């Protein structure tokens, strides 16, 4: 999943 | 539990069920009757997980008997088998499913025909001329494929059944302590005492 | 390991170490084998320069290889024990794999093969 | 213990010229053990036909469920449900059980009574509608069916020719699958007549 | 059984009318840490071959030493070492491919993906791939890692099949490679801006370009992007 | 991510990179991680994109409802609402948030909220995967009561290094200035900050 | 698989199916599961296809070397024991084999040995091996007599494989029959289950479960 | 799947391929991955096919009711907000990856949504297994101030990159163009570059080839 | 943990006629969802009128072919340039495969040629050396799609003589080289439609007493 | 494999071993002799892992027979049991151990005494008046504790053995297809054909 | 590697 | 550990903390991680204490035997021997080593050898768990051709920050100076470097 | 074990  | 067989002939349904109850390395009982009368012309044999089997069988028995009293009428074998299937179909998606396999032998008085239904714990129903549950089928089915005829008498059915039990007693690893045999026909349910 | 080729050919085409081994057999006590119509008999000489012997415990000249085959010999006594031992082991090994005792021909062919191997192996006589 | 391959079975549907065909095998087993050779996997509600492969208990349950729902539909709507509408009903009902699904592979087939258009559709176990002009396949020999259909199929086949194509697709696919076979049934469906044919096939 | 420690990312390459082009960035990553920036991952062998390597850098340096030793060994008792009996790209590749497959078969692989680019003695272009599994294949365009997913699609628009190779010049080919390296910098999290590029031509020979940078990038549109949906300010 | 917030003489400035990651693939190279929860209360988001977005939206809702009843909320109040969500749902969240705001009474304030949901009021804060590489640099270079231009340079140089070493950080450097004057957005491109 | 072999007055009947399966995929319908070790010796194949095919051909080479060295046909006991001692050396490595070494010799007479990959070796009159063995046993046991004619015994072996082929999903294709005599083994044809089932159903009146 | 979205002068365009796969098998060679949420708000979906269809229909239904309730044309941010809050609630178990695009009174919009509930804004976006092939093209050829005809060309080129290079994508290219002040135009099978060649032989069987045991007329009437 | 195996996809097909044999295979090579090569041959002329293909994990496939080609070379050296018959090659390949029984070559192997009576021969192998002669065999990723079609068209299964009540089968006959190539081409185009790992190109090697001839045909590239 | 029993009486040792060989859900054989004669006055019965049992038994048999030929002399039961124990003790720390349990019944001609030794697969040796391996002991031991006397005759030992088999046939889960009984005494080894 |  | 080596005008300086860790317990607070393998070739050790000691001892042995036959070995040669051990035994070793030496021809040289056993020649190198926190600081502050006093200050300030943020680093800062003049050892205590 |  998209991480920052 | 373990061995339950069923044969539908011309005028009757014959159920054969093993007498052994084994727990661990001990045969606790050698005279166990793995069946319940649901109605005067309908008999259910059962096998599977300990406790679940009898609990399920008696629960079904109570419901069919309740129906009989309410309507003053006997449900057809087809109707009973559908009710039983639905209960198992509900059960399989429950928190703890009934791990019970059954055969339902009945004589339809309106049709004047014997009927044998095979239902597994998933709720998989089939009407058959002969049926079995567990490892029993792996020997009997091929034997019945050969020797079975649709126009057989009850006596011919019993001899055919003796042939199956003999094969199981020869090739099965476990001692199941023989079988109790019961016949379902127009006159109801009766037990063969000498088998 | 000791490798020397001890058994070798000579100019005239002889293997002297094999021929000299025959001279050791010629020195050994006499042994005779005669077979009849329904039996075989093995006779053996024992030299009489040895008195005060204990014949109970002294190694017998005829040895059982299995319950149905026997082996006698002439020549070096110590050498024969090695052949007898190998023969006895092979007899049991044959029973184990073929599920049948050895034939006399087979047992002979094995012993002879062991003897032959010692005529073209390095470091052995 | 893979629910979609315990009992075995296959269904295939095809379109032709002013007609549709749907076919299925008759086997029901418990893994290696063949148990029944009379287990039909195609059902119909009015003129709409539904084939279902997968776990047999769910096949039976869903048939009973869609009979239930199409009967109430007819009473309230005062008309028989159409294939396009029924397809949506199947999709909704399956997705309702998104995180506890029926382990099935349904196939809808029929002709719209108003427009006369042949219609077929397929679903995955959780409701995804797969519409197709040509053919839909389902079951333990779906790979085999895809191969047979893709090569044998041509558009606008007459009912009698379409029967041969769908029959040969099913039979030869079933014979390369251990868990399929033991007899077969083919439904040929025209605007206002339906013929049902049992096929002769190898019984191993 | 291994796990890679210091790693190099994509290697990309393609054929053109007279030869081959190959490129790779100068980064040695240590997991998410962009540890080493002066790492050369293109290694020339003679004046006719360039071996581009991705994956574990310790294993890359081992392969460098093997190729170095191969040149030495080929020169032994060989008066035509700089002529007819010089090392061909096909010889160099088959050697590496043999080693890679032998090492995977001993369950102790060289954790790399390798592309051998060069020109044969008869003028034919050579371009072939091999990896830690010993898997080999050839194509008009070849790329490793992220390059396989992002570069190949772009390079295949130029040379889509064999017949497109004579129609592709060195100017057009290099332009596509340089563009692909920019796209990899936009989208690969273990890539750097700095890279090396090599051209092996059948006429002009081996041209090795160091210290190239990705340039002409598009970032200005970022200022207009505010929030993640409903945000106005 | 690489994110930070720094208080200074006139107020506070928030800073962030613009990269979104799905594995080693950059899913978004122009992401906005500096997010408004109130006029002059903003936050820097790190960790899960979904979690931090969902939290920020809920906080914005709470502060909008707060404002309708009790007027402008303090920066401490905003940080408290973030904490409550991050603490009580610690088992299901991956959110590292820095809250920054400007009051007229309290001037510039910075609160950092790590994974556990604890709250820490600081003069400046750094967070995200890329922050690890600039703890040394930021500690040596930070001074209190810096000017706007000095603070912008401090953040620019800091995130420049964080981006240089962290593969999970990159793209543009976004900044948001919070002062009495208002709200100013700044952007800085690779060609500038890379060669610092 | 379903394979059987039994001893009777007229020698040994050997019957096998011809199906190979990779999971639920039917790989082949024409596999030779009787290995012709030599004109006098038959081996049946169940379990791993390669394991059985490779090591039973190898067995034939070892039997040939025996008769060259000993100037005499190998015994069924000795042949079976070469195979069993071989697989026992590999025990635990993951070989999968369920075989039956069948042959006729002067000293032993008609003999059948069951040999499997965990090292078991059993002399016996009747054996059924494979995933459909239980189906074959049922028909075989309920119909076997030592005094069966060569004609009847051939049918029973064929009918037993058919029973398994029908019920077992992983058995099918065709039936291969063999008769083993002193003089050696005689082949009794390949019988496709496709035609054999309907032929048996019609002529015998059995298989009433199936839609006729 | 390959899906893309591209903003242009006076609106937005989305596109998709038309292959659906179960494992390595192509289940449907011409499925529709472009969904309508509202007349002028369209959705491109990748991931679990049932989830994308179900979540787009549910939000599409609720958007219609919302539009009627408020007497206003639906906004893209409303569809975005409702989708993300639904997807977040289910913690990624609803495997819907979406590109949302459309026009409304506020203007023209383009978003993406991931299964866990995170959203992104952009002028060009790509999702699905062929997103890397598509994004490579978008990153190479995209520019500011695209025309309608340029955006359609760029979008369909990005889908083609996925069709040819990604095994998960194939068959045709669908397009939908949403321009401000105009009706949205859905271009089903805008490109069809994968037509099946003529077969070498007809496999039409002679009638009677198939063996038959029983025939019977089926009653469909009451 | 290191996994020494991979899957390179692709599919192969061998058919035997009266006086000829064909061995066909697609030219696509893949890993996961990516294409490695659109033209990477995997059907090889091994000398002595034997053609061979080992499909599955390409590294093992290349190693096996390499070892067999080498086996043919040494067979000539050791046995006075004697021609290696197809049956002898088959047995030799079994020993090559079974030699790695406990670390197998992950490939399905097929060889084709002419037997010693000049008749067409196809042999097929499992990964560990089980082998069998057949008229017909498909191997690889799309084997399950193609094989049931061949059963129906080559060996004429489930086809009965019209009007005979399903009593008499359609009788087996040898197919011409023209008819066989039609079936090969249609088999692969069908497999290309429904299997993602199959496409790009088709290469067919035909074996007669005159030698080995090649034919190439384009396939869909999506 | 499964059931092996042993009883040492006044003048003889009696071994009883089950005839069944089961693999999966099929009894492959019902006449299996689970014993080997090691020497004229020494008999070994065995049970355990398939293949290992016979391989081990025959290996021991070969070694004792080799010894007999070499020395023209029969090893005592005690000597044989120690040799067997050591081989199993070696085996347990090997790469792949023999999973075989044995009973050794012998008549010592020098002492004129019967002797019964129980050895498990670990190499655990004990001399006993009566012995068993596996689950058999859990029924027989308590039965023999009660009825066994040290001065019994061979006929009394056989009746005592019948009592054990009857108890096993009643309470054991598996059908072991009866037993082969062999007697070891001064005159050697003989088999009881009717049991 | 098929079974039998 | 926190370790580094820095080349400068007159040669090269090695630097290290003195902390050895067994869990969170400090097993040794006065450890010497700067290690002689030859007169003017030294190394900084990080990772497993046992592994790095065993490697250093073997290298020292190899270079002593090298010197007996071929005279003084180059710094590159020493680094190669380290590499050979670290690379070939990569599966069983946890050793991050920096090799530093002074030749008269080559002057000061630094080679870093990470976990995999790769070799990297650099102007300066940092390693150990604490190095992560000073990548930003060291990159911004390092200059080539520094003086002895400048290089000492650079290492002192760098390791000071590494120690401040890394729990696995601490104690005294040890240094070893390598020049033509000879070998000089330096030590710096907490009271000095903490308040930098 | 002791780490550095
Ligand atoms: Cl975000
Ligand atoms: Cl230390
Ligand atoms: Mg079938
Ligand atoms: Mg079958
Ligand atoms: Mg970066
Ligand atoms: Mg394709």
């Amino acid at each position: 999943a998209p991480l920052x | 539990m373990d061995i339950i067989l069923g044969i539908r002939v011309q005028d009757s349904v014959i159920l054969a069920s093993s007498k052994a109850v084994t727990r661990g390395i001990s045969v606790l009982k050698d005279s166990d009757d793995k069946t319940r009368q649901l109605s005067p012309h309908t008999l259910m044999s059962f096998a599977g997980e300990a406790g679940d089997t009898v609990q399920f069988a008696e629960y079904i028995q109570a419901n069919i008997q309740l129906y009989s009293i309410r309507e003053d009428y006997e449900l057809s074998p087809q109707a009973v088998s559908s009710f039983v299937r639905q209960e198992l179909a509900k059960s399989i998606r429950s928190r703890r499913p009934y791990q019970v396999n059954v055969l339902i032998g009945g004589y339809d008085k309106k049709k004047n025909k014997p009927e044998l239904y095979q239902i597994d714990y998933l709720g998989t129903k089939v009407e058959l001329p002969y049926g079995a549950h567990g490892y029993s089928g792996f020997y009997t089915f091929s034997l019945l494929d050969h020797h079975y005829r649709p126009d057989m008498t009850t006596e011919e059915g019993l001899d055919l059944l003796k042939l199956c039990v003999q094969e199981l007693e020869k090739r099965m690893p476990m001692d199941f302590k023989g079988v109790i045999v019961k016949i379902v026909d127009k006159d109801g349910i009766r037990q063969v005492d000498d088998f | 390991g000791y490798d020397r080729a001890l058994s070798i050919f000579s100019p005239d085409g002889h293997i002297f170490q094999v021929e000299y081994a025959l001279e050791a057999v010629k020195r050994g006590t006499c042994a005779v084998g005669v077979k009849g119509k329904n039996c075989v008999v093995l006779g053996c000489e024992r030299r009489s320069t040895l008195k005060l012997q204990d014949t109970r415990i002294t190694p017998s000249k005829v040895s059982k290889i299995d319950s149905h085959v026997v082996l006698s010999f002439s020549g070096l006594n110590a050498d024969s024990r090695i052949l007898i031992e190998k023969a006895r082991v092979e007899a049991q090994s044959h029973r184990l794999t073929l599920e049948d005792p050895v034939t006399v021909e087979y047992l002979t062919r094995y012993v002879a093969g062991v003897q032959q191997r010692y005529t073209q192996s390095g470091g052995v006589r | 213990s893979d629910p979609s391959s315990i009992n075995g079975g296959i269904v295939v549907a095809m379109t032709g010229k002013d007609c549709v065909a749907i076919a299925c095998d008759l086997r029901l087993g418990s893994q290696s053990l063949g148990v029944s050779n009379k287990f039909e996997k195609i059902f119909h509600y009015g003129h709409v036909f539904l084939g279902i492969t997968g776990l047999a208990t769910d096949v039976t349950t869903l048939n009973e469920m869609f009979r239930y729902k199409t009967n109430l539909y007819k009473l309230k709507e005062e008309r028989a449900i159409e294939p396009e509408t029924f397809t949506q009903l199947v999709s909704s009902s399956l997705y309702e059980r998104r995180f506890g699904p029926y382990f099935v592979g349904p196939v809808v087939a029929g002709i719209n009574s108003k427009s006369g258009k042949p219609f077929i559709a397929g679903f995955d176990l959780i409701g995804c509608i797969d519409e197709a002009k040509d053919f839909i396949v389902s079951g333990t020999a779906s790979d085999q069916l895809f191969g047979m259909c893709e090569s044998l199929y041509e558009p606008n086949l007459e009912p009698e020719d379409l029967f041969e194509t769908i029959s040969q697709a099913l039979l030869n696919a079933a014979d390369r699958d251990a868990l399929s076979g033991w007899g077969a049934v083919v439904y040929i469906i025209k605007k206002d007549e339906v013929v049902k044919r049992y096929l002769k096939m190898r019984q191993d | 059984t291994q796990q890679p420690i210091v790693t190099g990312t994509s290697v990309i390459s393609m054929k053109y009318d007279n030869g081959v082009i190959i490129a790779a960035d100068n980064l040695g990553s240590y997991g998410s840490l962009l540890r080493f920036n002066g790492v050369e991952r293109l290694i020339p062998v003679g004046d006719n071959t360039v071996v581009g390597i991705s994956g574990d850098i310790s294993d890359m340096q081992h392969i460098e030493r093997l190729l170095k030793d191969l040149v030495t060994e080929n020169a032994y008792d060989n008066p035509l070492a700089d002529a007819e009996e010089a090392l061909e790209p096909s010889y160099i590749f088959e050697y590496l491919a043999t080693v890679m497959y032998q090492r995977r078969s001993k369950m102790n692989p060289l954790w790399n993906a390798i592309i051998v680019a060069g020109v044969q003695s008869n003028g034919d272009q050579f371009l072939r791939y091999v990896n830690l599994l010993g898997v080999t294949y050839s194509s008009p365009t070849l790329a490793t890692g992220f390059g396989a997913h992002m570069a190949n699609p772009l390079l295949r628009k130029v040379v889509d099949r064999e017949s497109d190779i004579p129609k592709t010049t060195v100017q057009v080919a290099e332009e596509a490679i340089v563009n692909a390296m920019r796209v990899l910098y936009y989208r690969d999290a273990r890539s750097s801006r700095n890279f090396s590029l090599a051209i092996i031509d059948k006429n002009t020979g081996l041209t090795f370009k160091k210290n190239l940078q990705v340039e002409n990038m598009k970032w200005d549109f970022a200022k207009d992007i505010k929030g993640y949906g409903t945000q106005k300010i | 991510t690489s994110i930070m917030a720094v208080t200074f003489k006139d107020g506070v400035i928030l800073g962030a990179d613009s990269r979104t990651t799905t594995g080693a693939y950059i899913a978004n190279r122009v992401t906005d991680k500096l997010t408004r929860v109130h006029d002059k209360i903003w936050c820097c988001r790190s960790g899960s994109a979904a979690d931090t977005q969902a939290i920020a939206d809920i906080v914005q809702y709470h502060l909008e409802l707060y404002t309708s009843q009790y007027g402008t909320p303090s920066t401490e109040t905003a940080a408290s609402v973030f904490k409550e969500l991050c603490y009580e749902n610690k088992d299901n969240l991956t959110a590292g948030i820095i809250v920054a705001g400007y009051d007229d009474k309290n001037k510039g304030e910075v609160y950092t909220i790590p994974l556990g949901g604890s709250v820490h009021k600081l003069p400046y804060a750094i967070a995200g995967s890329g922050s690890t590489f600039i703890y040394g640099y930021c500690d040596k270079n930070f001074r209190e009561n810096m000017s706007k231009e000095e603070t912008v340079d401090f953040i620019k140089h800091s995130l420049s290094q964080a981006i240089k070493w962290d593969g999970s950080s990159g793209g543009v450097i976004r900044m948001v200035v919070l002062t009495a004057a208002g709200v100013e957005r700044l952007i800085f491109y690779p060609d500038e900050y890379e060669q610092l | 698989t379903t394979t059987l072999a039994f001893r009777f007055q007229g020698g040994i009947i050997v019957a096998v199916d011809s199906r190979a399966t990779a999971g639920n995929w039917v790989a082949s319908q024409t596999v030779k599961k009787v290995i012709e070790i030599n004109p006098f010796l038959l081996g049946t194949m169940a379990g791993g296809a390669a394991d059985c095919q490779f090591w039973e051909t190898w067995l034939g080479s070892q039997c040939r070397l025996h008769e060259l060295r000993e100037k005499e046909r190998i015994s069924v006991a000795a042949a079976s024991k070469i195979l069993s001692n071989l697989v026992y050396q590999y025990k635990g490595a993951g070989l999968s084999m369920g075989t039956m070494i069948c042959g006729y010799t002067r000293k032993e007479g008609p003999t059948i040995y069951y040999v499997d990959s965990d090292g078991t070796r059993l002399k016996g009159d009747i054996f059924c091996v494979g995933s459909g063995q239980t189906f074959a046993y049922g028909v075989l046991d309920s119909n076997y007599k030592w005094d069966l004619s060569v004609e009847d015994a051939l049918y029973l072996g064929k009918r037993s494989i058919l029973a398994a082929a029908h019920r077992d999903a992983y058995s099918g294709g065709s039936v291969n029959l063999y008769h083993v005599t002193e003089d050696g083994w005689i082949y009794h044809g390949n019988h496709d289950v496709g035609e054999l089932f309907w032929k048996v159903k019609e002529e015998e009146g059995s298989f009433n479960n199936v839609i006729g | 799947t390959t899906i893309v979205g591209v903003k242009f002068n006076n609106g937005v365009v989305i596109a998709a391929d038309t292959r659906s796969t179960q494992g390595p098998i192509v289940a449907d060679k011409n499925c529709a991955k472009l969904h309508r949420i509202s007349p002028k708000i369209w959705c491109a979906g990748a991931g679990t096919a049932a989830d994308t269809e179900a979540v787009t229909q549910l939000i599409g239904s609720n958007i219609e009711l919302h539009s009627l309730y408020t007497s206003r044309e639906p906004r893209v941010v409303s569809a975005l907000q409702m989708l993300k809050q639904h997807l977040f609630k289910y913690q990624g178990h609803i495997g819907a990856y979406l590109i949302v695009a459309g026009v409304d009174p506020t203007g023209s919009h383009l978003f993406s949504i991931h299964a866990h509930g995170s959203t992104d804004v952009g002028y060009y976006l790509s999702l699905g297994s062929g997103s890397l092939a598509a994004m490579a093209v978008l990153e190479s050829h995209w520019k500011q101030d695209l025309t309608k005809e340029e955006a359609i060309k760029l979008a369909s080129d990005a889908i083609q990159a996925g069709i040819w290079n990604d095994l998960g994508s194939g068959s045709n290219v669908d397009v939908c163009v949403m321009e401000i002040g105009k009706d949205a135009e859905y271009l089903r099978n805008y490109l069809t570059p994968n037509v099946r060649e003529e077969k070498q032989k007809s496999y039409k069987f002679p009638r009677g080839t198939t063996a038959v045991l029983k025939e019977s007329i089926v009653n469909i009437c009451d | 943990q290191f996994n020494p195996y991979g899957d390179n996809g692709g599919t192969i097909l061998g058919i035997a006629g009266e006086d000829f044999a064909v061995l066909a295979g697609d030219t696509r090579n893949i890993t996961d969802y990516s294409i490695n090569s659109r033209y990477e041959p995997k059907v090889f002329d091994c000398g002595d009128n034997i053609v061979m293909s080992a499909n599955g994990f390409a590294a093992d496939g290349d190693a096996l072919v390499k070892r067999f080609k080498n086996s043919v070379k040494w067979y000539h050296f050791d046995h006075n340039d004697k021609k290696l018959s197809i049956n002898s090659a088959a047995r030799n390949i079994q020993h090559l495969l079974y030699g790695k029984r406990f670390f197998p070559y992950y490939v399905h192997t097929i060889i084709a040629g002419l037997d010693e009576d000049g008749k067409g021969a196809v042999y097929s192998f499992d990964p560990v050396g089980s082998y069998e002669r057949e008229q017909c065999r498909a191997g690889g990723a799309a084997a399950s799609l193609i094989m049931p079609f061949l059963d129906n068209q080559v060996n004429f299964k489930n086809q009965y003589e019209p009007g005979t009540n399903g009593k008499v089968k359609k009788p087996l006959k040898y197919l011409s080289v023209e008819e066989v190539i039609k079936l090969v081409r249609d088999s692969f185009t069908s497999a290309t439609e429904r299997h993602i790992q199959v496409g790009d190109g088709l290469e067919i090697l035909i074996v007669t007493k005159d030698g080995v001839r090649k034919e190439f045909y384009e396939l869909k590239r999506d």
